[PDB]
């Protein structure tokens, strides 16, 4: 809308919305993906457990 | 396409490997840029180029 | 040598950054024109560039 003034008739179908309206959406994300375990670089590491 | 990316993927040869990573690079970086190792991201910044 | 040891860098320990790439999802949510209700009354004054209700 213009906000133009009719010369004899008045625009009364159109008018500015105050609030939002609020509705109802649908499903989203699932779930996350993969995620790596444990340390690779740590794989096969020599550790010494010998006693005194 | 501008602005949009494709997100792309590198599959190895075997289903895991030790410590695996990638170091993910993209020639002429002001069209596109990868990130990560598995996934790529080819998130494009230039409206033309290769 | 010494009498007693440790694991450190090897062994079951907890803590770690998580990292990984995923393909970007999209989530889509229709917002209808409508049911936004009408305010104010038959210009008056009217504000510029309003989106017809």
């Amino acid at each position: 809308w213009y906000s133009p003034g009719g010369g004899y008739s008045q625009r009364t179908d159109n008018d500015t919305h105050t609030h939002t309206i609020s509705g109802s959406v649908s499903l989203g994300r699932d779930d996350i993906s993969r995620q790596p375990i444990n340390t690779l670089p740590p794989f096969r590491a020599a550790h010494i457990w010998r006693r005194i | 396409s501008r602005g949009s990316q494709y997100i792309l993927t590198a599959t190895l040869s075997p289903a895991n490997a030790p410590n695996q990573n990638i170091t993910w690079t993209s020639s002429n970086p002001n069209i596109a840029t990868v990130s990560g190792t598995s996934t790529q991201g080819t998130i494009n910044a230039l409206l033309a180029g290769f | 040598a010494g009498g007693t040891g440790g694991r450190v860098f090897n062994t079951i320990r907890t803590e770690n950054v998580p990292l990984m790439t995923v393909n970007g999802s999209s989530f889509s949510l229709s917002s209808n024109t409508h049911s936004h209700n009408m305010v104010f009354g038959r210009g008056d004054a009217s504000g510029h560039n309003s989106s017809p209700n």
